């Protein structure tokens, strides 16, 4: 486990870790001093001899020095000593073992490492200062902050060791991950903050701080944008001035509850060309999301691409921010005045709603819930009072604290904080469990010995009614405290429990990898999966669509995708295509029509087995979605003017196009069978966006913009398939592993759960049977 | 009405090194558990006579403040007199984002 | 230890300040606020330098060598 | 220990000069000008007055990097003019004003009786 | 609890129903019993589920369950990585523990199996059992200081001196 | 100094958590974070 | 056994892992002061260089892809498609 | 200001750490859990002063 | 006059109450900026210790030494000894201090800034004088010594800028203000019911026209008029501070112009 | 090159919900029955009350960056009191020979609804707004 | 780190002409986060701030004791007669251009602690160095200029990538390697190499 499995190396370093906003995504601020020690040993060539010549003659003290020669001989020079350190004249294949130098690719780490992306290749970028400088949006994947965080780095030695470094585990590359298919790096805190305030309809900007703004964004076209508002004075809005840094080609569209295309709330989100139309940037838009503008941007223009965006986005947005300011103080927890008295006056009214069951069960008229003690369902109704109460008083507070609030801001941005923090800062703390229950009895029938005995009253069994602003009684204090010191206790514990857990997930899987026949195998050749995940695609590669063809009435679909050129109102309008008027009534034509709607209704009963609820949005290879809308804007389709498709064209190119969809390769039945299996599902989603009535109507795509759909189904697809030496086994088990290690009828769940089925566990603590 | 017994103060529940931390009736438990940790390891002057004793490693504030908020349980803490930090002019804001 | 020359936040001269600060509450019977402000010290920067000092020297001397 | 020495922030480097006049590329009649040792005491007043120059298309400065005492300011005026000329004029126009605002404080120093 | 159905109409609809939630199990029994539905029952011990309804069944309530123990943290992890467990679980017929007991014990190398919790006590089986470790294990590979014959070393290169002597 | 001559060490049903018999004996923050909490209390 | 190349079933695209492995390769060859088939367009680290000879695809190796029973394909750089 | 409460060994100050153990000569019963041929158990952990 | 003009508002040996009209907030920034960083100013920067019976350690007296405003009129007569010809120091670029106490007195002996003396020669240029502004003329309490507590020391003063140290910042606070009916609405103000009620009027308020809520919002209108107050330590005399300061940034505009200059030779 | 819509609305209510400097407007044509408008105002540079009569305009011109002054010697295209430039993002077809076009300011938004412009309206970057009155 | 729990290290320090600053001249010496406050909900820290502000302007100890009569309404009183506004809040104006801030800084006085973790004690790096006798492996700990461990989980992550020659050269010439002749016959260390 110590010296083989692990080991101490050298070409290490270890120091404390700082943030910085001027650090681009990929590179790692590295100390003088560390560089220093730190040495790459290059061979003397042609290339770089001169160079090489001058870092030999700088020395081991000077920053682009270097420390010893290395000659053919096989003795080592050090440069420190030598006296020939001066007088050093270089041989074609000696070794010049010289320090770490800006743009070096170095493997950066924080432990525990329970993940691929907990290691990472960076830049190099020598700066004064003892600590280690990352960039912020970087600082989730390793799982760190800066309260005293300590780094790993490792220098490669081989031009093959750096190779693989900067051409596998580069920061760029990780930021969509397979654990989850979306990307494990967003915009955070200040950037996140920011970009809120910036992006308002209420924020306008003059022209000065436009030109810094626009001076800042590294790859500004030098183009200042017309103002939103010339006259009476220029001013720029912020969503104007951020969409700078959005390249073009972005296409982004998001609803959020009650967006209308005027987006009246300034709700959900408009990007189009990589310009935003409409609503406020924050989490959901600019954060590791699933639809997220980084998703779209990493797979629409690449990881190099999406990299430079964030750098972009947080110059631009902490720049403004630098000059708008941004605090938070005790006014922020104050609520109104009435405010308080409304909130006084919930608890007031809870407490005898719990005093009014406490009498009901005194006087014996309570009636128990069937499987509960009449005690059992008691506590269950003065819990859940309670409860409903510490809400109630908190939605109070939450809506009568104005967009002003500095503490709303931060929610309403994502960037901190959420509903219960402004509840339990200003309105009021809520009940303290312990177990589950509230203060027991520890005292013999008492909570403290400032109570009469026999006390089911909230104040007896820990229900803390202030608020933090307020402050706590005795009573209060102590009992917050118990409850504090449990969630301790599992912090303490569940580390070293999950930890295990870790260890055991990847010592199973580790010798698991996908071979060259897209099989799935162990150290063994022994088959675990036939084909990896089911579908032989990487997970990185995939994105939640909508299956359309799955949910709807049978009338609605009908409308949808039915074509009938036998019949006058249901054939394709000669506005649609311009065979429109020489299609109605083709008899042989109608044949393909009538093949296209039996696949979409065969379609339609095939998903609905598959997906027993009609849930319609699963994660599949190649978002069709965005090929459209690329197609429409690349093309500037004239919703306008009729189609030069035929339905041949259509029809059989779509056919075709779904026998280009390559998975597996070999020339026989098995294999042939197994392609079509794993392709089925993609196919039915490509079947339902490429049907004849949706391509016309709803897409409007030309002949070209169609052609130039297919090839890039086509062309995403294959790049979506998993790569024969995935070691998908590491992968797999680091995939469940972290996610354990962020863990907190009644049944046994979470890490003591896991616990239990990983085990194969024989004596369950809460079997049950669900019986329909 | 039975009362046998008062409480001489309840803040006397606490110990020393929670007795150190201002309002703890107005902080989330934990935070506080965290102050009762954090203050062992903040430097100050730890005895008067640190220039006649050779231990290894001594750590002692150049100019040492006493606090502007204060514990009435500081008083036989003997805080005001030999205390562990500063009272720094803080601005809670955002700035250049570092 | 033995009164700051300058005030951190703003470096205004605080050295002289301090027997002068002693003496307007001994002598003078005077309330802090008072003498501070007497003193010149307008700015909380500068106060809390005089009003939270702990001058451990006058301890330290107590010891012979 | 990894701390750079107090005079970097002043004291110019061992053949380093004040000024590098580099041409904007993605700009006509466009440059870039790196100010070495020097901060935002002078780019926020060299940029402010050059907006004031109508003959003056664009004008802006950053700071790259706090760590480094050194500014980048894109100077773009109209065609004919020149961004070296500019920034000539805009430096001048400030001394002229700093000369005044001297003058002015002078007189008024000398009648106060205090 | 309420359920999602394809109305006459076609729409999915919520058509809720009432269900049973027992506090023990007994499988074998209970799906014998009169007005239940013995296609749909469902137990979170899949050790039952397993040994009544087969292996396959045994694989989906086994993910089944391990995707809830997330879910329930609201977290997403991708299908394919609790598949992948469930089927390593699987494959050998029956259910196979992320155990010492489990995985631990079977024939794989003996070096990699040493590496995980048993070390000496299966070395010196290793030894009376003249076991042979054919080194295609990652453990044996890293044991040995070797290229693992994982990702970049999942294939060999070679020079062609045909294609080189075709550029110059 | 002060709170290492008060600390508490206990050896080996659920003791880490604070009871409520703590009251006004023990402290109910001063405790270490992990593996040793709630079994190193403070008067 | 060695499978012929007209029975050859592997992905007729290059693995990321491939192309890694190339480019390490090449790049510890040229830096190794091996022959360099490419025009350097001034190009001096050994990286770039390899990046440079398989973007014109004149890098003289052959990618011998193994298969779980023993057996192998071998693709030539020349004719591994390059979609990463 | 010290306070004392230490010994001073080859001049290093040791302080005695306080061990908590369950009180002696104390009658306590327990349930003996399901799986048991005893349900209950009277302990008494008598020692001398 | 001419161009920016100022209205003195009082006056005394420690500070400088004024209004700056016709200027940009950029210019009045900057000046503020350069009156805290760049006015060159004489302090202690070596401290070669000879004895120390004292409780303080050699250090922590050498840091304090450097704190003791000196004076610095004549700074400008005075090199840089870094610019300077010599190896080290001499007069033409440094002040030499001396400082020798011992407590004679049963009695708490104190050491203050007016124990320093100087034995460099000073070229007869107002220098290196311990300001001293205390009443009793004691000026900075450096030490405190009990019976046979020595102190023994020697201290090089040099010219400086606060960029290099703060000790060479010859300002304390400088107060700048602009626009105290926020007409240009350059704030949004924070509140809980009025903004008006719960955030305290300027003094400055006096000097400028409250805005009139039946009048449009002035967008046109622009940052002129600033009320600062500058402080001064001691080493430099108030106006001083500010002409210096005005001085400083002229000639560091004049490098620019003149490295422009250099350059269009080639 | 030339101008695309013109005509004069009476705004029927103005709305600041939450937003300090920004209103939503609602008015319709005193000419054109059929003709609404829904538009974002910045009311802090150019107020708007309910039964204002205001003149608004459209025109795809008076392309590359942005000059600022000289504009003292150069033709003010504006004979209007507040102009802006955003972008056409929507054509809505509200049935009939009724449509809706979508311009968005730089997130000011707005809303025509309408008939007649077939032969005007286009989905271009290039769009003015001119209000007078 | 405060005495709320609130702990952190220096990102960077200004100096006082790029630091924000009240009209009145007053400079923070520390700039927090407003992101801590939130997620925290340590309200005495806020309170601690309030109060001190007041204390160091009135001279009087400001009793930040638990149980007590003592409001934040009472404090903001107290505040508003010595001239600041109510809840601390006081107008900044930013260092680099004079410009007044849009939002108002909640500044004050509050007690900071300075901590035993200082990053030159920690700071540590390494390339080639002492190794023990029975491993022939690098030493431990910055003490004994020690090499850092590659450990079992870091193995994993390399695995993962796929860095197969990247994890040799940590496990071989970044540390261990060794060379032995073994016999053909008998898989054996048992050759006596008299290679010379
Ligand atoms: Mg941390
Ligand atoms: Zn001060
Ligand atoms: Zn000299
Ligand atoms: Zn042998």
């Amino acid at each position: 486990r110590g010296n083989l499995m692990g080991k101490r190396v050298d070409f290490s370093a270890r120091t404390v870790i700082s943030g910085d906003p001027n650090l681009e995504l990929d590179q790692v601020g590295v100390p003088k001093s560390i560089a220093k020690t730190l040495t790459y040993p290059e061979v003397v060539t042609p290339y770089n001899i001169d160079r090489l010549t001058q870092l030999v003659r700088n020395g081991p003290n000077e920053h682009p020095g270097a420390k010893y020669v290395i000659r053919d001989s096989g003795d080592r020079i050090d440069l420190r000593y030598s006296k020939r350190a001066g007088d050093i004249q270089l041989q074609y294949g000696w070794k010049v073992e010289r320090h770490i130098m800006d743009n070096d690719p170095v493997l950066f780490n924080r432990q525990p490492s329970l993940h691929k992306m907990s290691m990472m290749a960076h830049r190099v970028k020598v700066i004064p200062y003892s600590t280690f400088r990352l960039n912020l949006s970087v600082t989730s994947p390793y799982n760190a902050d800066f309260d005293g965080d300590e780094m790993n780095l490792h220098v490669p030695q081989s031009e093959e060791t750096r190779a693989e470094l900067s051409q596998l585990c580069a920061v760029p590359l990780q930021i969509v991950s397979p654990q989850s298919n979306k990307p494990c790096m967003g915009i955070v805190q200040d950037t996140l903050c920011g970009i809120r305030k910036l992006t308002l309809r209420d924020t306008f900007i003059e022209l000065d701080q436009v030109l810094n703004m626009l001076y800042w964004v590294p790859d500004w076209d030098g183009v200042i944008p017309t103002p939103a508002i010339i006259k009476p004075k220029p001013l720029w809005s912020g969503k104007q001035i951020l969409s700078v840094a959005i390249p073009n080609g972005i296409h982004l569209q998001r609803f959020d509850e009650g967006t209308t295309l005027l987006s009246p709330k300034d709700n959900g989100m408009l990007i189009i060309d990589g310009q935003i139309i409409f609503g406020v940037v924050e989490k959901k838009t600019v954060g590791s999301s699933n639809g997220g503008l980084i998703h779209v941007v990493t797979r629409e223009k690449g990881p190099q691409v999406c990299a430079k965006l964030f750098g972009n986005i947080q110059k631009v947005v902490n720049f403004w921010l630098l000059h708008n300011g941004f605090s938070t103080g005790i006014g922020d927890t104050i609520a109104d005045g009435p405010t308080m008295r409304e909130i006084t006056e919930t608890i007031a009214e809870a407490k005898k709603k719990v005093l009014d069951v406490t009498k009901e069960a005194q006087a014996n008229l309570l009636t128990a819930k069937h499987g509960m003690t009449l005690r059992e369902s008691f506590e269950d109704n003065v819990v859940r009072f309670l409860n409903e109460a510490r809400d109630k008083a908190g939605r109070l507070a939450e809506v009568n604290l104005k967009d002003l609030n500095n503490v709303k801001q931060m929610v309403m941005a994502g960037s901190k904080g959420s509903f219960i923090n402004i509840a339990q800062m200003s309105a009021c703390v809520g009940q303290q469990s312990v177990e589950g229950k509230r203060i027991a009895f520890g005292f013999v029938d008492r909570t403290l010995p400032h109570f009469s005995k026999d006390d089911y009253s909230p104040e007896s069994k820990g229900f803390v009614e202030n608020s933090y602003l307020r402050g706590l009684t005795p009573q209060e204090f102590f009992f917050h405290a118990m409850g504090g010191r449990e969630g301790l206790i599992d912090t303490a514990v569940k580390t070293a429990e999950t930890g295990y857990i870790q260890r055991r997930l990847v010592k199973a899987l580790e010798d698991i990898m996908v071979h060259y026949d897209n099989t799935t195998r162990n150290s063994l050749g022994n088959v675990i999966q036939f084909i990896y995940g089911e579908d032989g695609m990487d997970a990185a590669h995939i994105e939640k669509q909508s299956l359309d063809t799955i949910g709807g009435s049978d009338a609605a679909f009908e409308k949808r995708y039915r074509v009938d050129l036998l019949n006058t109102d249901h054939t394709l309008d000669p506005s649609l295509l311009e065979s429109g008027s020489e299609i109605l009534g083709d008899l042989k034509l109608q044949v393909l029509l009538d093949e296209e709607y039996k696949q979409l209704v065969k379609d339609r009963k095939f998903l609905r087995e598959v997906f027993v609820d009609g849930e319609a949005n699963w994660p599949l290879p190649v978002n069709i979605r965005r090929i459209i809308q690329n197609a429409q804007q690349t093309f500037h389709i004239d919703h306008t003017k009729p189609s030069d498709l035929t339905i041949k064209d259509i029809v059989l190119g779509v056919k075709d196009l779904q026998e280009n969809l390559l998975v597996l390769r070999g020339k026989n039945e098995i294999i042939q069978n197994a392609q079509r299996d794993a392709v089925t599902l993609f196919c039915c989603l490509l079947r339902s966006r490429l049907a004849t009535r949706r391509v016309l109507q709803e897409y409007r795509l030309t002949k070209q913009a169609f052609d130039w759909v297919l090839s890039n189904i086509e062309a995403q697809f294959l790049r979506s398939v998993v790569h024969p030496g995935e070691m998908v086994g590491v992968l797999a088990a680091q995939s469940i592993g972290e996610p354990a290690t962020q863990m907190t009828k009644k049944v046994t769940s979470g890490v003591p759960r896991l616990k239990e089925i990983l085990n194969v566990a024989k004596n369950m603590k809460t079997p049950s049977l669900t019986v329909y | 009405t039975t009362f046998t017994h008062c409480e001489i103060h309840p803040s006397m529940i606490l110990g020393v090194a929670a007795s150190i931390i201002p309002f703890p009736d107005h902080n989330q438990s934990p935070r506080n558990t965290y102050q009762s940790a954090m203050g062992k390891q903040a430097m100050g002057v730890f005895l008067t006579n640190y220039n006649v004793r050779m231990d290894t490693m001594a750590n002692i504030l150049y100019y040492p403040q006493k606090p502007l908020g204060t514990t009435r349980a500081m008083e036989y803490l003997k805080f005001r007199e030999l205390p562990a930090g500063q009272n720094a002019i803080v601005a809670i804001a955002c700035y250049s984002g570092y | 230890m033995i009164v700051p020359v300058r005030c951190f936040s703003c470096g205004k001269v605080v050295g002289d300040k301090w027997e002068s600060y002693l003496n307007l509450l001994q002598e003078d019977e005077l309330d802090e606020g008072t003498a501070l402000s007497r003193l010149g010290l307008k700015r909380y920067c500068c106060r809390r330098m005089i009003l939270t000092h702990v001058d451990l020297i006058e301890k330290f001397l107590r010891y012979n060598p | 220990m990894n701390a750079p020495d107090r005079f970097e922030l002043f004291l110019l480097g061992e053949g380093e000069s004040k000024l590098k006049i580099d041409p904007d590329t993605k700009a006509p009649n466009a440059v870039v000008i790196t100010f070495e040792k020097e901060d935002h005491t002078l780019g926020n007043l060299i940029r402010a007055e050059l907006l004031n120059d109508r003959k003056v298309l664009f004008a802006a400065y950053k700071v790259e990097h706090p760590f480094f005492a050194r500014f980048k300011l894109r100077i773009q005026t109209t065609e004919g003019y020149d961004p070296k000329d500019a920034l000539k004029n805009a430096c001048n126009s400030i001394i002229n004003k700093l000369g005044a605002l001297k003058t002015n404080f002078e007189t008024e120093w000398n009648l106060q009786t205090l | 609890y309420d359920r999602k159905v394809p109305s006459p109409t076609g729409e999915y609809v919520k058509e809720p129903e009432w269900v049973l939630e027992t506090d023990g199990v007994n499988l074998s029994e209970v799906m014998t019993v009169p007005g239940i539905d013995p296609t749909r029952i469902y137990t979170n011990s899949f050790i039952d589920i397993m040994e009544v309804l087969g292996i396959e069944a045994g694989r989906a309530a086994l993910y089944k369950e391990v995707y809830n123990v997330i879910a329930s943290d609201g977290s997403y992890v991708n299908y394919r990585h609790m598949a992948l467990l469930v089927d390593v679980m699987t494959t050998q017929g029956g259910l196979t523990s992320v155990t010492r007991h489990g995985f631990n014990r079977s024939n794989t190398g003996a070096l990699m199996r040493c590496s995980f919790e048993e070390t000496v006590e299966i070395l010196f089986e290793a030894g009376a059992s003249a076991e042979l470790d054919d080194c295609r294990g990652v453990s044996e590979n890293v044991i040995l200081g070797q290229m693992a014959p994982i990702g970049t070393g999942a294939f060999d290169v070679m020079i062609d001196e045909e294609s080189l002597v075709k550029y110059m | 100094t002060l709170s290492h001559l008060r600390r508490t060490n206990t050896p080996i049903a659920k003791p880490r958590q604070l009871h409520n018999t703590h009251w006004g004996l023990v402290c109910p923050a001063e405790t270490p974070e992990g593996q040793a909490c709630g079994l190193v209390k403070n008067l | 056994k060695a499978i012929p190349k007209d029975q050859r079933a592997t992905t007729p695209y290059m693995t990321k892992y491939e192309r890694a492995r190339i480019l390490g390769t090449r790049a510890l060859q040229i830096s190794m002061n091996a022959p360099v088939f490419v025009d350097l367009e001034g190009e001096t680290d050994p990286l770039r260089i390899a990046m440079k000879e398989l973007a014109e695809k004149k890098i003289p190796l052959v990618i011998r892809r193994y298969l779980p029973d023993g057996s192998f394909e071998d693709w030539s750089v020349e004719e591994l498609i390059v979609d990463l | 200001f010290d306070m004392g409460g230490y010994f001073i060994i080859n001049g290093s100050e040791k302080v005695l750490i306080a061990q908590e153990r369950s009180a002696g000569n104390i009658v306590q019963v327990f349930k003996k859990a399901a799986p048991s041929p005893i349900s209950h158990v009277a302990e008494i952990r008598s020692a001398l002063e | 006059e001419e161009g920016p003009q100022v209205k003195i508002r009082e006056a005394s040996k420690d500070n400088v109450d004024f209004i700056l009209s016709n200027v940009d907030l950029a210019m009045a920034n900057s000046l503020r900026r350069v009156m805290i960083a760049e006015i060159p100013t004489l302090a202690i920067d070596s401290v070669e210790v000879e004895t120390n019976t004292t409780v303080l350690a050699d250090e922590f007296i050498a840091h304090r030494l450097g704190l003791i405003p000196l004076q610095s009129m004549d700074i400008e007569q005075l090199e840089y000894s870094r610019d300077c010809f010599c190896e080290d120091h001499c007069d033409k670029c440094s002040v030499v201090l001396t400082l020798q106490a011992f407590g004679e007195s049963e009695s708490t002996t104190n050491v203050y800034s007016k124990d320093l003396v100087i034995v460099s020669n000073l070229m007869g240029r107002n220098i290196g004088h311990p300001i001293i502004q205390d009443k009793e003329g004691n000026g900075v309490l450096i030490c405190k010594l009990r019976k046979g507590q020595e102190l023994k020391l020697t201290c090089v003063a040099k010219k400086g800028i606060a960029k290099e140290h703060a000790k060479w910042g010859p300002a304390a606070a400088i107060e700048f203000e602009y626009d105290p009916w926020n007409k240009l609405k350059h704030t949004d103000y924070w509140y809980e019911q009025d903004s008006a009620k719960e955030w305290p009027q300027s003094k400055n308020c006096e000097y400028e026209d409250p805005p009139n809520e039946g009048d449009p919002f002035d967008y046109k209108a622009q940052a002129d008029t600033f009320y600062m107050n500058v402080e001064s330590v001691g080493s430099i005399p108030v106006d001083q501070v500010v002409v210096r300061g005005i001085d400083t940034l002229q000639k560091k505009v004049a490098s620019i112009l003149l490295a422009l200059t250099q350059m269009d030779q080639d | 090159s030339n101008t695309l819509f013109d005509d004069i609305f009476q705004v029927s209510e103005v709305d600041p919900g939450r937003y300090n400097k920004v209103c939503r407007i609602e008015a319709a044509s005193t000419t054109q029955d059929q003709c609404k408008l829904t538009l974002d105002i910045n009311v802090e540079l150019f107020p708007v009350a309910a039964q204002d009569s205001l003149t608004v305009t459209i025109a795809s011109s008076l392309t590359r960056s942005w000059r600022p002054p000289q504009a003292g010697d150069r033709s003010l295209a504006d004979d209007y009191d507040y102009v802006m430039y955003g972008t056409a993002y929507k054509f809505e077809e509200v049935s009939k020979d009724l449509i809706a076009v979508y311009y968005s300011f730089g997130g000011l938004l707005m809303r025509l609804e309408g008939n007649y412009r077939n032969l005007n309206n286009l989905k271009q970057e290039n769009a003015y707004l001119l209000i007078r009155r | 780190a405060s005495r709320h729990g609130q702990k952190g290290t220096i990102g960077i320090t200004y100096r006082r002409e790029d630091m924000p600053f009240t009209a009145e001249g007053i400079v923070p010496d520390l700039i927090i986060n407003p992101h801590a406050i939130p997620s925290r909900m340590t309200v005495a820290h806020l309170i601690e701030c309030l109060l001190s502000k007041v204390a160091a302007l009135s001279g009087n100890e400001g009793d930040a004791s638990p149980f007590t009569d003592i409001t934040v309404e009472g404090i903001s009183k107290l505040l508003r007669e010595h001239g600041y506004q109510s809840r601390g809040f006081e107008v900044m104006y930013n260092g680099h251009t004079g410009k007044k801030l849009m939002a108002q800084i909640f500044f004050g006085p509050t007690y900071y602690q300075r901590l035993r973790h200082m990053v030159d004690d920690k700071i540590h790096a390494r390339a080639r160095g002492p190794m023990q006798v029975l491993t022939r492996q690098p030493v431990e700990g910055r003490s004994r200029d020690g090499g850092l461990r590659f450990g079992e989980m870091e193995r994993d992550c390399m695995i993962a990538h796929g860095a197969a020659s990247f994890l040799k050269e940590r496990l071989m010439e970044a540390s261990d390697a060794f060379r032995v002749h073994i016999c053909g016959i008998c898989g054996l260390m048992t050759v006596i190499a008299k290679l010379n």
